[PDB]
Order: structure tokens, then sequence, then C-alpha cells
């Protein structure tokens, strides 16, 4: 609401990995890859 | 006693798009831009009789 707290936002390199394997060494996964770095250009001053 | 694989090995699905845009525009402004509305004439009278 409102118009405080305070959070605290990741950046640079993530990776996530969830994998799973058969019989046969086939994996089955889901992975998440960012690369993000701070932009002067779109920064605000509030 | 069968039992069931871990997962089903699924097939594979490559997706290729392409996006294409493209813009042209003109834009003229000429000739000359005169005034439209002038004052006019004006007259008066006064005048005391007493």
């Amino acid at each position: 609401a409102a118009g405080q707290n305070v959070t605290y936002k990741d950046y640079g390199i993530k990776l996530e990995f969830e994998p799973r394997v058969d019989d046969d060494n086939n994996v089955s996964m889901r992975v998440l890859a960012d690369v993000s770095d701070i932009d002067p250009a779109t920064s605000v001053s509030l | 006693l069968a039992t069931p694989s871990p997962f089903d090995m699924e097939k594979m699905v490559w997706l290729d798009v392409n996006i294409l845009e493209i813009r042209k525009s003109v834009l003229e402004n000429f000739g000359v831009d005169w005034s439209k509305q002038i004052p006019g004439p004006f007259a008066a009278f006064g005048k005391d009789f007493v």
C-alpha cells in the first residue's frame, strides 16, 4: 500500500538446475540461465 | 511386478522466429503564413449640450 519496507534484488550470473536421469543416462532437466548488469541509462533518482 | 520408467523421453522441437519491420516518413512545411484577423476602423462622438 501507501504512496516502509526494504527488499534486496539479485543481479549478475544466476543458474538453477533440476536434473533427472534414466537407466541409459538420458537427462531430463529444467535449467534457468540469467545474466544481468546494472544499466545507468534507465536508472531513476526518486 | 512390472515398474514404469522414471520419465518418458519426449521429442525436441526447434523454433525459428523472424520479425521484420520497415518504417518510412516524409514531412513538408512550405509557404507564407499571413495574419487573418486585423483591427478595423473606429469612430467616436462626444458633446456637451449643456
